[PDB]
């Protein structure tokens, strides 16, 4: 596709990502495929995206799909209409994520769940919603107008987005994606547990070059997660001011959220002469910040639930 | 000595650091809300003072390692999230003990130790993989000797050996510092994959480091040689946190995990699969462990992130090796008992022997006729059939059957209320052979007389029973001509195979050989040429085959494809 | 008198279970070092182990073979708090299929269900849950739904399918606790499928059990109208369930109560067609069992 392309900017990053693509969609496991790319479509269609639905439409076909679940989303099994809010919480507000949702989702009765198949499914969604972002980010024609060298509603309340700043915030150092949450992950999903590692530490690898390289991503990665509420507490705000600048930050602040708006103005000034690599990079870092909270979010909501 | 029993203290926030004092009667209990210090008495455990008691609700004091000092009684240490690290004197004349603050650290500051001997020694792990060393003297503040490594999770002292220590890193390799000479290293092996998240030394002997990291694992590695070695592993069921030895028993480690088990175990290394005591009370994970006295083990100290604070005691422990089922034991269709029980009631392996204790079953099934002969003829070589094989009141039943159908008269229907307990009878004891080979014999005379669900229930015993022993035919001999339609019908759905030309691609319609369209004759053998008109071999890989006994004889002598091909289809 | 042919199993901890396949022909054990390992038959008479490997984290408990439709299937419950699905792929390669990872504290017994009903697979739990899963697809073994959950409110340490296959037998399930509690509670429950509320409701309780449980085992049918039931709790006991004409009610008896061992009884098994049926204590010994066409029971062998 188009998108391999422009992602294959970096090789340190492409063989991980895809390596993740093919044990989410088509490695066998606890869902039939084409439920999965039912959900993919599902996430897809929340940043109505079309590149991705387009994708993935012909996949569920070819997959034995049934052909009558494209009609809309009342003619799809009851088991999959109980993931719509979750998948609603999951897109654009994260931070009021609770263990309501997953004692309904995980609820006795006839749709009734098991807790091997939430996990994989939370994790597509995240995944899905996180491309999204990716491909409206760095715009590509069904090849990018950024650089050089129909769709139906399949939406619960279309007229929810983002909302403001955040309520009780989120001290991050108190639960890490390291000590604790992949390990709650190795043991739900045995195998989807080193691959995201190895993504997360890939997006960690890659550094700029235009002018102390670590300081630079940390400002993208601290600012991400703050408009998301993840607080740290080694950090001075006051430091991310004079990192980035504003032609880089509503950019970032408008993809995070609502990528949906993003224009040919919207980059053509992003700054200097930039290698055209390092936007690349800077748009790719926000993929991995932007799938961390929410699974982190989703995570602190699973163990709740089991304490 | 000591004593005391089992206790709890409900607190106010959740903690995950606990140290105690020399004197054997403090607990030093902190965490990111709460910094209390404890006094326990034999009846209940009663706060002595709250060192938050200058309050600001700022981030400059939080806590996520304790250390208390044994020289003095006031000496005690605080590493915070902040970066900073504040150390305290309790001899402090105002409601503060805070004595000297510490900020030259970049990130953040996991874990604090002290030294046995000397007073003026303080150590400190960072997430920068930044280990620094402190003294008294205000001015002299630097000895910050730095491994090329990721975040540093644990540091300790030697318990013999003062003046060097060891330490753990987040990607696996435990080194060793000496500091005399803060420069290099002196060794660094690859302990786990993944962090190391614990360490401690073993009172007894000189040089025995134990490490358990995220994988799982508990490792003992003795360093006295050049070279270290791991003598024993165990294996535990979740991530390891804060490994602590038991004092004056050298071969038991006391685990508690960081995340889904919420038990504390303590191990007897010699046996690392299954544990000793298993402290259940906890109703989250554990964060801090510590024996009261390293001179008398009955009693461990505990919180958690429940807001509890426990003092358990060894012998109310909840041992899981005396709960265990010891043995197991099965049948077999051959009547063969195979017995496993652990060599203390024939103690930590076990014995298993097979024990070589329904023959007449195949030889009735094989021996039987079930049609193509009249009635009479049928029950006559039945009857011979079960006489041969040594049970003749199975015999008599055959000939009884035959003198009561074979033959005013008596009445027609005076044996069928009479006939129709027979086979209850021979079936209410598991012997369905029987019934269902008689119902088969007879068939319409005795149909309308048995309820549909029993016949279909003997049926499909029978059919289980005789598939078990690998008898196909008797098995399909039974499905063929049974009297249920439901039953009379299992060889009848999805036995059809689609068959075309693979050279004009079409289904091969009707019941022929010549393609409609290629015109030519596509079931030719490979061997015989000549036409098939009956039973047709293939191969999935070669597609290729022909007459049965040819292609048996050609694959008897041969290995190759017959039809050229050159693909051996059986791999040897 | 059986000849006792031992065979090393060089387990490097205890042994928890052994499990006939299908044929009589291979066996499968299960140990406390996670291992399990497969033997088969040779035509010269003795086993030889053909696999083994790592399969959980903690302690196997127990290893359950699948009817040989479905394929080479085996099943394990561990103290991981897990349960696996494992096949064979053709020389000896055993691969992982699922992990079902629903439970809490622990797993103690696993048993597939009766092979006229789909592949179906009931695992209990140490917290009182047992649970039963289903696989609509029979051929993908990654993709297992949950289908039911009951709730005991005891300590669950055993289980039991009923292998009645006439269309008159409502299928049903018993589990065995192993609480310790001082009260005399009865230890052990049955719950039968009610076709209508497509749920499973209690069906009957043993009152007369107030023992510990450490073994159930149903009597296989072949053509009987009623059921039976043997419990090892501390002397082997084996009841009758016969039914009522038309939940269903049921008439419980007591048929045989054999002190013989003088300890406690851990496990029992039937023989193929419910005529024999074994016995383990604390003694070290196998003792078998048999009826007399007057339905009084009595012994009919010893085995060291
Ligand atoms: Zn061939």
């Amino acid at each position: 596709d188009n998108l391999a392309v422009v992602m294959g900017l970096h090789p340190d990053y492409f063989t991980s990502f895809w390596r993740l693509h093919y044990l989410l969609l088509h490695t066998d496991g606890p869902l039939a495929s084409s439920w999965r790319h039912y959900i993919a479509i599902m996430a897809a269609a929340r940043h109505q995206c079309s590149y991705l639905v387009g994708s993935h439409m012909a996949e569920f076909l070819q997959t034995g799909g049934d052909p009558e679940w494209l009609l809309g989303l009342h003619r799809a099994p009851e088991k999959l209409r109980k993931l719509s809010e979750i998948n609603k919480l999951l897109a654009h507000r994260p931070w009021l994520i609770t263990k309501e949702h997953i004692q309904a989702l995980l609820k006795t009765g006839e749709h009734t769940w098991s807790l091997a198949e939430l996990i994989q499914a939370l994790v597509l969604l995240t995944h899905c919603h996180s491309l999204s972002s990716f491909v409206f980010g760095c715009g590509i024609l069904p090849p990018s107008e950024q650089s050089s060298p129909d769709m139906l509603c399949f939406v619960e309340d279309p007229t929810f987005g983002y909302e403001d700043f955040t309520p009780p915030t989120f001290r991050a150092q108190d639960y890490t994606w390291e000590d604790h949450g992949y390990s709650l992950i190795q043991r739900l999903y045995p195998e989807g547990g080193q691959l995201l590692d190895e993504k997360f530490q890939a997006a960690y690898s890659l550094t700029y070059n235009t002018i102390d390289t670590s300081v630079l991503r940390r400002a993208i990665w601290n600012y991400i997660h703050c408009v998301f509420g993840i607080r740290y507490d080694d950090y001075d705000y006051g430091e991310v001011n004079q990192l980035l600048e504003r032609n880089l930050k509503v950019y970032i602040k408008t993809v995070a959220c609502y990528p949906e708006k993003t224009t040919r103005r919207m980059y053509n000034l992003f700054w200097r002469h930039f290698r055209h690599s390092e936007k690349v990079h800077v748009n790719l870092l926000l993929l991995e910040a932007r799938m961390q909270a929410a699974l982190l979010y989703a995570l602190r909501a699973i163990t709740r639930y089991m304490t | 000595v000591l004593t005391g029993r089992t206790m709890h203290c409900h607190l106010d926030a959740p903690a995950n650091a606990i140290s105690v004092c020399r004197d054997a009667a403090q607990v030093v209990v902190a965490g990111r809300s709460i910094f209390k210090i404890y006094a326990i008495e034999e009846e209940q455990f009663v706060e002595k003072l709250n060192l938050r008691v200058g309050r600001k609700p700022s981030l400059n004091l939080s806590c996520a390692d304790v250390v208390w000092h044994q020289m003095d009684e006031n000496l005690l240490a605080t590493a915070a999230t902040n970066g900073v690290v504040v150390t305290w004197n309790l001899g402090r004349p105002s409601r503060n003990k805070q004595d000297q603050l510490f900020t030259e650290h970049k990130r953040t500051v996991n874990k604090v130790c002290f030294h046995p001997t000397e007073a003026h020694v303080l150590l400190s792990g960072s997430q920068d993989g930044f280990m620094k060393c402190f003294d008294l003297r205000r001015k002299d503040s630097v000895s910050t000797f730095s491994g090329q490594s990721e975040s540093v999770r644990d540091v300790q002292f030697s318990i013999r050996d003062y003046f060097t220590f060891a330490s753990t890193f987040e990607n696996g390799n435990v080194q060793l510092w000496d500091i005399r000479r803060p420069d290099r290293c002196e060794r660094m092996f690859t302990a786990h994959n993944g962090p190391v998240f614990c360490c401690d030394w073993h009172p007894e002997d000189r040089g025995w480091l134990a490490t358990g990291g995220r994988d799982k694992m508990v490792k003992v590695w003795d360093m006295t040689t050049h070279r270290a070695k791991e003598m024993h592993c165990v294996q535990t069921i979740a991530s390891v946190a804060r490994v602590k030895w038991r004092p004056e028993c050298r071969h038991h480690l006391a685990t508690c995990s960081m995340m889904v088990d919420h038990n504390i175990y303590v191990w007897d290394v010699r046996r690392p699969f299954v544990p000793a005591a298993m402290f259940e009370e906890h109703r989250d994970v554990t964060t801090g462990i510590a024996w009261r006295h390293p001179h008398d083990p009955s009693f461990l100290l505990s919180g958690s992130k429940d807001s509890s604070l426990c003092q358990h005691l060894f012998r109310d422990a909840s041992q899981p090796v005396e709960r265990a089922n010891p043995e197991g034991l099965c049948y077999g269709l051959f009547g063969d008992l195979a017995f496993a029980a652990k060599e203390s009631l024939v103690l930590a392996s076990s014995a298993l022997s097979v024990f070589e204790t329904m023959r007449w079953f195949v030889d009735t099934a094989e021996r039987y006729a079930l049609a193509g002969r009249p009635l009479a003829e049928l029950c006559d070589h039945n009857a011979k059939v079960a006489r041969e094989l040594g049970r003749n009141q199975v015999a008599q039943t055959w000939t009884m059957l035959r003198i009561i159908y074979c033959s005013s008269r008596l009445p027609p229907d005076f044996f069928g209320v009479l006939v129709r307990d027979m086979l209850h009878f021979y079936a209410e004891q598991g012997d369905v052979q029987m019934a269902v080979s008689v119902l088969i014999v007879l068939g319409e005379r005795v149909r309308k007389d048995i309820d549909e669900q029993t016949q279909e229930h003997w049926y499909t015993s029978y059919i289980d029973l005789l598939q078990r022993f690998r008898l196909w035919n008797v098995s399909n001999e039974v499905v063929k001509l049974s009297t249920s339609r439901a039953v009379s019908c299992l060889n009848q759905a999805s036995t059809t195979l689609h068959v075309n030309c693979s050279h004009c691609k079409r289904p091969m319609s009707s019941r022929g050989w010549v393609c409609d369209r290629c015109h030519r004759c596509a079931s030719m053998c490979a061997v015989c040429h000549h036409v098939v008109k009956g039973l047709f071999v293939w191969c999935q890989g070669c597609s290729h085959g022909g007459h049965l006994q040819h292609i048996m004889k050609w694959l008897e002598g041969s290995s190759h494809c017959p039809a050229g091909c050159g693909h051996l289809c059986e791999y040897s | 008198m059986f000849v006792a042919r031992s065979i090393a199993a060089d387990h490097k901890d205890l042994i928890h279970d052994v499990s006939f396949d299908f044929h009589g022909r291979r066996m499968a054990t299960c140990s406390s070092d996670q291992s399990v390992k497969v033997w088969d038959k040779s035509e010269s008479g003795d086993w030889h182990c053909t696999a083994s490997w790592k399969t959980h984290s903690g302690s196997v408990w127990r290893v359950t073979w699948a009817h040989p439709e479905f394929g080479q299937v085996l099943a394990s419950c561990s103290f991981d708090r897990t349960a696996a699905v494992w096949e064979e792929i053709v020389q000896s390669h055993w691969v992982k299929r699922t992990t079902l990872v629903d439970s809490r504290t622990s797993v103690t017994d696993v048993k597939f269900a009766p092979k006229h009903m789909g592949l179906m697979l009931a695992t209990c739990s140490a917290d009182g849950i047992v649970r039963i899963y289903e696989a609509p697809d029979v051929m993908n073994l990654s993709q297992w739904s949950l289908q039911h959950e009951i709730s005991c409110k005891l300590s669950c340490s055993c289980i039991s399918w009923n292998p009645s296959s006439s269309r008159a037998h409502s299928p049903m399930i018993a589990v065995g606790s192993d609480d310790s509690s001082p009260n005399a509670m009865a230890k052990v429950q049955i719950f039968e499928y009610n076709e209508n509320t497509r749920k499973y409701a209690k069906a009957e309780t043993l009152m007369t059990v107030t023992d510990p449980v450490h073994d159930i085992a149903f009597a296989p049918n072949l053509g009987r109208s009623f059921h039976i039931l043997a419990i090892a709790t501390k002397d082997v006991r084996i009841f009758t369930l016969k039914p009522v004409r038309k939940p269903t009610k049921f008439e419980i008896h007591i048929v045989a109560q054999f002190d013989n061992h003088n300890s406690q009884v851990w496990r029992v098994s039937w023989n193929i067609t419910g005529t024999v049926l074994a016995s383990s204590g604390d003694d070290g010994c196998v003792r078998l069992w048999k009826a007399n066409y007057m339905d009084n029971w009595k012994c009919t062998g010893i085995l060291k």
